[PDB]
């Protein structure tokens, strides 16, 4: 069996929901769905809803009373969603609809997208204080699945992820970053899965592919844990105790590949660690070298900037650790993916579900040790037809870098699908994730959005 | 980007 939640989290936890439970209330993000089989139809019954709630019958009842009502019609072809607070965010809202026009809150499409959603695990500089916390303390799927995460890291490396979580005094490092996004990517697939989401496909990026591999069904949870808690504690330790001329750097810089290729020949010790969007790289290695490049960058006018590590992931720096890796990782048993699977270790080739597992000691250590090839497994999947790309993150930063490669080609109105974000509210966020997922017609039970009704009140007269 | 109240890269 596993570790309980230490009585250090527990007695955060106390403290938080006595902080929480003292902030002014602020009133809930209600998802509208509104639906038809033609378009028309669609934008009568929005112009409908709107006209009876602006009558007193309707300014009476609750925007929870009206989504959980709109919730159990039947969901057809052209759908929509309103996002709303309150009443009048709600009519002008549905106005918009009606209207067939745009709005932030507001999101209407003619039909399903055709594809399924790819699962996008990054985490890599997305990391912020308090990420999680809020959700974790409001949701209890979340946390339940936190929890989990956090008795398996406990067994792995004798700490609790959900005290640093609860506690706004710590900030974390090159160890905790890591495995602390594990178990936020980790609980937000799941409070989604419970929702009825699934993904078609998953790509991730660096610290993000052993979550990918979860939910890829390539790795069990606990070997998955495994894989993550090997790599991040090796890697903390050896980048602690890096000092002078043994330090690499890490740092995004706007250049291709190809660019790259000739830039680099002015800078023998540079190596590429991210090849994030067609004209992104993050680069590592020696101080002065890439200083100079973030230098030579300015001075094209071209964007660059340092990550916080003296230590280079994706290099040959990395070779030292690679002899513990493989020790630590002994008996992870990879699995057939249960979903594709687009490897950004493997040069962002393809893996079908029913595939062969691919998940075993070397690819930790290939991916590692080895450039991301990010940008090319994000092409690889526009080429194939998918256009929903949806990101499990405290942050969404990947999902910027994936929106630079779907323009790149030519994808130019892809789902761009976000979960948190820092300086927003996480519970709204979710809502607005799980909207977006209805909207587009992929896999999502919409009436799990609401508690189940506990008497007549909530429930909407809404027209029929 | 700026990615929005209710999850647009705008
Ligand atoms: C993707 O793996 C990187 C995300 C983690 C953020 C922190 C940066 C990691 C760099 C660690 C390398 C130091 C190891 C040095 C061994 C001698």
């Amino acid at each position: 069996e596993l570790p309980g939640v230490t009585e250090e989290a527990l007695r955060l936890k106390e403290a938080a929901l006595e902080e929480l439970a003292a902030q002014e209330v602020t009133a809930p993000l209600v998802p509208l769905a509104v639906s038809a089989f033609l378009t028309s139809r669609k934008k009568a019954a929005a112009a409908e809803l709107a006209d009876w709630m602006q009558s007193p019958e309707g300014q009476a009842s609750s925007l929870e009373s009206i989504g959980r009502s709109l919730s159990r019609r039947n969901h057809g072809r052209s759908r929509a969603v309103v996002l709303a607070h309150d009443h009048d965010e709600a009519i002008k809202g549905l106005r918009a609809v009606a209207a067939g026009k745009q709005a932030p809150n507001v999101f209407s499409v003619d039909g399903p997208v055709t594809t399924g959603p790819v699962w996008v695990l990054a985490g890599f500089g997305a990391q912020h204080r308090k990420m999680g916390k809020s959700l974790y303390l409001r949701n209890e799927v979340f946390a339940a699945w936190i929890e989990k995460v956090d008795a398996l890291v406990q067994d792995e490396l004798g700490y609790s992820v959900l005290e640093l979580i609860l506690d706004d005094a710590q900030d974390y490092g090159i160890e905790t970053t890591q495995v602390t996004i594990f178990a936020i990517q980790i609980a937000l697939g799941e409070l989604l899965r419970h929702h009825g989401a699934k993904p078609a496909a998953v790509i991730g990026q660096s610290l993000g592919e052993a979550a990918s591999a979860y939910f890829a069904g390539g790795l069990s949870l606990r070997d998955a844990t495994r894989a993550i808690c090997s790599r991040s504690h090796l890697m903390g330790e050896g980048e602690a105790m890096l000092f002078g001329e043994y330090i690499r750097l890490m740092a995004l810089v706007e250049y291709s590949a190809d660019e790259i290729r000739e830039v680099f020949s002015d800078f023998p010790d540079l190596e590429v660690c991210v090849y994030a969007a067609p004209t992104q790289t993050v680069i590592g290695g020696p101080p002065e070298q890439v200083d100079a490049i973030l230098a030579r960058a300015e001075a094209e006018g071209k964007f660059a900037r340092k990550f916080a590590t003296k230590g280079a992931s994706h290099t040959s720096q990395m070779d030292p650790l690679l002899g513990e890796l493989t020790a630590e990782l002994q008996g992870i048993k990879p699995t057939s993916p249960t979903c594709g699977i687009f490897s950004t270790v493997h040069e962002g080739r393809y893996i079908k579900p029913g595939g062969e597992p691919i998940h075993d000691v070397e690819y930790w250590k290939k991916g590692l040790r080895h450039s991301v090839y990010f940008t090319h497994g994000i092409r690889n999947a526009v080429d194939s037809g998918h256009t929903t790309f949806l990101e499990l993150a405290p942050n969404p930063v990947a999902l910027m870098q994936v929106a630079l490669t779907t323009a790149d080609a030519g994808l130019h109105d892809a789902q761009l699908i976000p979960t948190l974000a820092r300086k927003q509210d996480e519970v709204s966020s979710m809502v607005s994730t799980m909207a977006q997922l209805y909207v587009y017609g992929h896999d999502l039970d919409i009436r799990t959005l609401f508690s189940r009704a506990s008497g007549p009140q909530d429930y909407a007269n809404i027209p029929p | 980007d700026k990615e929005n109240f209710w999850g647009m890269a705008v």
